[PDB]
């Protein structure tokens, strides 16, 4: 019933609040290493000869 | 007065989760990526223009190998195609003509696919005779499905339309751990790389992330304010992007736990239908509802390209695993391949 | 494998989807004499769906169906009371950013009860919709014979306040064909093949723009 | 050089310098015309939707088009300019007749699509039909005219070098009839296109009197009067006095603007093409 | 996240006047249609009046034609509906629904006890 939905929502969100949350700072940077990092292999961001184009 | 009661509790838990955001919130992802050098203006041109779809292909799944697509149109026939030589490799008629997913197996020898049908179907590729056939019929969804993704050969995780998602064993046939607690209508699901958790987007503006293990909602992210249609992790896998009916695509970090970087421009009035990533995950690529394209930066939040000739609503798009090419699939029965 | 396409081809341009959608008591059923229907009409195949597997969420899977020929819109005149919510599910439709180029067929499905209904008198239309007692009936309109003057216009009424809202809006993208039915009627396959061979017709001269 | 001999054997004395000097400015403005119309159906090939009546429409827009330049550019020399002045009647004869046919087709697909709306047969092969009788018809017409005539010296005109209107031989009517067949195939089905546009459709009323169903049957009548050449009509009402000054003027009037009227009504009244043009 | 608040409310006499403010909060006010429903006892919930964007377009239900007054309140995203000659049928819980999709006139707000973008909405009782 209408009482039975809400019981649910609050057990969900106690254990939503008693997850660490890392700082953004620090988690920022994580995504931005990966995009440096991986950056050569991606064939979209950089350059390829059509030689190794597979659809020219 | 309970029911009053058990409200006002969680309008406090939303304040105190909202105050746990704010705390760690010092700074944002565009300040820290302000000093790196934009990537640029991006030229993309249609290398492979795929024919022979009937109707809409309102679905489309990349391969493994970065070879064989596959696509889902209205007209009731699933096609598995051979991008490299724009040859069709297989032909899958439907039951029901209405087919909103289509899932290509990691191992290739599995298809599926869904719709209004209620019902997910999955046909085998790699039978000895040849043809394709129903392999598994999996049913006990009370809503259409909507996404469904292959997390291994031999299980398969779907979301439906009673905002409720399930995970499916092919030799069991019946759904191992149902995932509840969306309040609206689901429309697609991301695979982490790991595949140990997955987050789907429903209708009710909100992200909710899940492990396929424990079959517990991990987390719930709430950025967006409109359907959510378009769902896809990070290469990394700690972080994911979302396009929602409201003209804006935002990216999540699950250990931060809160919104990133929101990638919205003035002019755009259309929504997102679909969403992917690059090998890097630098460039980000969503659909729209303008007919075409737009090529993000996930680091500027700044548009790099637009991906035009499609003459209809851009219904699907996806990146193969090796980031080789993109594909874009529109209402015009016509896919694109980009490079 | 192309051969199979286009033999498939032929038979996917050939045969014309209908979407069939309303009320639960409007008798979506009875319209056509698993939700699936199939009905052939002057050797052209007609092939219509009733969509009513799903939840009340309906501004999502009725994206898939901006392809048909044309949407089958069956409304109950029985019922004053759930009238304004079938107008209200008409302007979605009507209004709706998907459909906008789909031409809609209305259906008054079981003008025969309404006959007893404005008869009786219990029930007054002015009640629920005010404007019923200023409306006149329109020079245009042809009563039906043998009809209580009253009943036409009741019935015509309910066609005009439909009407008024597909008028609004559409700038000729798309028309709305208000037909009346009865309990028993075998001319509704008809009147569904004649409204979707003059919405082709339409749709050529938009194409050509002579519209 | 009066432009109006070509559906009218004798044009008077003090007209024809009146006439002409209408034909000359009405060619000016149709040449540039058409030189717009095919950029800017060149340019927009690809970009109108892949719908098999929106595609065959085009080509036999582009092929009317493509007629009417050829035929202009070449009925001008020939009255200019003796072999030279001769050779270009066969082509000038067939280049008008290939129009003359084209709008033909784009009349029968314009009934065809609306007389019979499910028979959705093969596109490649009505394309096939449309290119085969649209310029094959027109050639076999003018060379068997050659075959027959060119020896007895009637198929040229004293230093005018266009088909005539004497002796035994029936050079001129040979071509008008054809001519005249095409519009009375095409005046009727302007008159079905009417038929189907002339009830209101706006809410089964017009809900704004008379004037409402007149603006939207004018706007389709401007359209269809020279893409289906219903402007060649008035040369039947010159070519059976040939002494009317009133009659004549009107034909070269209209006929030379036609270019122009294809430009303004065809391309400009083009609802997509507009606001393609405008992103352009 | 998307959360609207509705005020007011309460007993009232038949025939008095009531303002129910509608609070939103999560999203741009300005760019999305506004829709109030009620959900009579026992029956399901119905449309009463929406709101264009820009307030132009403006209609109401044919039960409070004329009876009801309403307006939207762009500068500090709030709702206002004005109810006015109160009836016992009128007794009803009052939600207060936004269409989904921005830009557009067209939404699905009548659905019943499934929607993300309603309210709680709060009671109107007639005596
Ligand atoms: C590209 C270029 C453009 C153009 C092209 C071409 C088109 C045309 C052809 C087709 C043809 C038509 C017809 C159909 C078939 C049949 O046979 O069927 C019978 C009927 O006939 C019967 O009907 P009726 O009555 O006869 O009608 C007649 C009319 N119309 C016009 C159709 C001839």
């Amino acid at each position: 019933a209408s009482i039975a939905q809400a019981r649910k929502l609050v057990e969900q969100l106690k254990m939503e609040a008693n997850i660490d949350r890392i700082k953004v700072s620090k988690a920022a940077a994580d995504l931005m290493a990966y995009c440096e990092a991986h950056a050569k292999e991606d064939p979209l961001l950089t350059p390829v000869p059509a030689s190794e184009n597979p659809f020219r | 007065s309970e029911l009053d009661q058990l409200r006002q509790e969680a309008e406090q838990l939303k304040n105190q989760i909202r105050d746990a955001r704010k705390a760690c919130a010092d700074a944002t992802l565009s300040q820290i990526t302000n000093n790196i050098d934009p990537v640029g203006r991006i030229q993309m041109r249609t290398r492979r223009t795929l024919r022979g779809h009937l109707a809409k292909i309102y679905a489309m799944h990349w391969g493994t190998d970065s070879r064989l697509l596959v696509s889902a149109s209205q007209d009731g026939k699933l096609i598995i195609w051979d991008s490299y030589t724009t040859n069709k490799v297989h032909a899958i008629p439907l039951r029901s003509s209405w087919v909103m997913t289509c899932a290509y197996a990691p191992s290739g020898n599995y298809v599926a696919c869904g719709g209004l049908d209620n019902i997910c179907s999955i046909y085998n590729l790699k039978t000895r005779e040849g043809n394709v056939r129903v392999s598994r019929e999996l049913a006990g969804h009370t809503g259409y499905l909507s996404c469904c993704r292959f997390l291994d050969d031999n299980q398969i995780v779907t979301s439906s339309g009673d905002t409720t998602c399930a995970l499916w064993d092919i030799e069991t046939g019946q759904q191992t751990t149902t995932f509840t607690g969306h309040t609206g209508d689901v429309m697609s699901l991301s695979l982490a790389p790991d595949t140990r958790l997955f987050v789907s987007g429903a209708c009710d503006a909100s992200a909710k992330l899940w492990d396929v293990r424990e079959g517990m909602c991990r987390q719930t992210f709430t950025g967006h304010e409109s359907d959510i249609n378009a769902i896809c992790f990070f290469p990394n896998g700690n972080a994911f992007a979302t396009g929602s009916d409201d003209a804006t695509c935002r990216l999540f970090d699950l250990r931060a736990d809160q919104e990133l970087m929101t990638y919205s421009h003035d002019n755009i009035i259309c929504g997102i239908t679909s969403v992917s990533f690059s090998k890097s995950g630098r460039l980000l690529l969503a659909g729209y509802d303008d007919f075409n394209c737009n090529v993000w930066d996930a680091l500027k939040a700044d548009r790099a390209g637009v991906l035009a000739g499609h003459d209809n609503r851009v219904s699907c798009l996806g990146v193969t695993d090796d980031g080789m090419a993109v594909a874009t699939g529109s209402w015009d029965s016509f896919l694109k391949i980009w490079n | 494998i192309e051969k199979q396409l286009q033999k498939d081809k032929q038979v996917y341009r050939a045969t014309h989807r209908l979407l069939l959608l309303g009320a639960d008591n409007s008798g979506k059923s009875t319209i056509v004499k698993i939700f699936e229907t199939k009905f052939q009409v002057d050797k052209v195949n007609f092939h219509m769906f009733d969509v009513g597997g799903q939840r009340d969420e309906r501004r999502k899977w009725i994206q898939c169906f901006n392809d048909v020929t044309a949407i089958i819109f069956v409304v109950d005149s029985s019922d004053y009371n759930r009238l304004q919510e079938a107008l209200n599910d008409f302007k979605s439709i009507w209004n709706n950013r998907w459909l906008r180029t789909i031409s809609v067929i209305l259906f008054l499905n079981k003008q025969d009860l309404l006959a007893e209904k404005v008869l009786a008198g219990k029930s007054k239309i002015e009640d629920y919709f005010p404007e019923f007692a200023r409306y006149t009936t329109p020079e245009d309109a042809t009563p039906e014979p043998g009809e209580d003057p009253r009943v036409t216009r009741a019935k015509y009424f309910i066609r005009d306040e439909f009407l008024r809202i597909s008028t609004a809006s559409g700038d000729g993208r798309h028309y709305c064909y208000p037909h009346f039915t009865c309990a028993v009627d075998t001319e509704n396959a008809r009147r569904i093949f004649n409204d979707c061979r003059d919405i082709i017709q339409r749709m050529h001269l938009r194409q050509y723009e002579l519209l | 050089t009066s432009f109006s001999i070509l559906m009218s054997p004798f044009v008077p004395s003090t007209i024809f310098p009146v006439v002409k000097w209408i034909t000359y400015v009405g060619l000016g403005i149709s040449i540039g015309s058409l030189i717009l119309c095919l950029i800017i159906e060149a340019l927009f090939w690809k970009q109108i939707k892949k719908s098999q009546t929106s595609h065959t429409r085009r080509i036999c827009m582009v092929n009317i088009a493509l007629s009417l330049l050829i035929a202009d550019v070449w009925f001008i020399v020939g009255a200019t300019v003796s072999g030279v002045c001769t050779a270009a009647v066969f082509f000038t004869h067939f280049f008008y007749l290939s129009l003359f046919f084209w709008m033909l087709m784009l009349g029968i697909l314009l009934a065809y699509r609306i007389i019979l709306v499910f028979h959705h047969m093969a596109q490649h092969l009505m394309m096939a039909v449309g290119f085969c009788l649209g310029y094959g018809c027109p050639l076999i017409i003018s060379v068997i005219t050659i075959a027959v005539t060119q020896p007895s010296n009637t198929y040229k005109r004293k230093d005018v070098c266009w088909l005539n209107w004497s002796n035994g031989s029936k050079p001129l009517l040979a071509f008008v009839v054809p001519a005249l067949a095409i519009v009375a195939v095409n005046f009727v089905v302007v008159l079905l296109v009417l038929t189907k546009l002339w009830r209101p459709t706006v809410g089964e009323r017009l809900s704004r009197d008379d004037k409402a169903t007149i603006i939207r049957v004018g706007k389709s009548l401007l359209i269809l009067t020279p893409l289906l050449g219903l402007t060649w009509g008035f040369g039947i009402g010159t070519i059976v006095d040939s002494q009317n000054l009133a009659w004549h003027v009107i034909f070269a009037l209209l006929n030379a603007f036609q270019g122009f009227f294809i430009l303004c009504f065809g391309i400009l009244l083009d609802s997509k093409l507009r606001q393609l043009l405008f992103n352009k | 996240q998307v959360q609207l608040q509705e005020s007011g409310g309460g007993l009232v006499q038949p025939g008095g006047s009531l303002r129910l403010s509608c609070a939103a909060s999560g999203f741009t006010f300005s760019n999305y249609k506004m829709n109030w429903v009620r959900q009579a006892p026992g029956k399901g919930l119905e449309w009463v009046s929406d709101i264009s964007q820009s307030g132009a377009s403006i209609s109401y239900t044919g039960s409070v034609k004329g009876r009801f007054t309403i307006s939207r309140d762009n500068a500090k995203n709030t709702l206002y509906l004005q109810m006015n000659s109160l009836k016992p049928e009128d007794t009803a819980v009052y939600y207060c629904a936004r269409c989904p999709a921005p830009f557009t006139r067209d939404c699905f707000d009548v659905t019943s006890t499934t929607y993300a973008y309603r309210g709680q909405g709060t009671q109107v009782t007639v005596s």
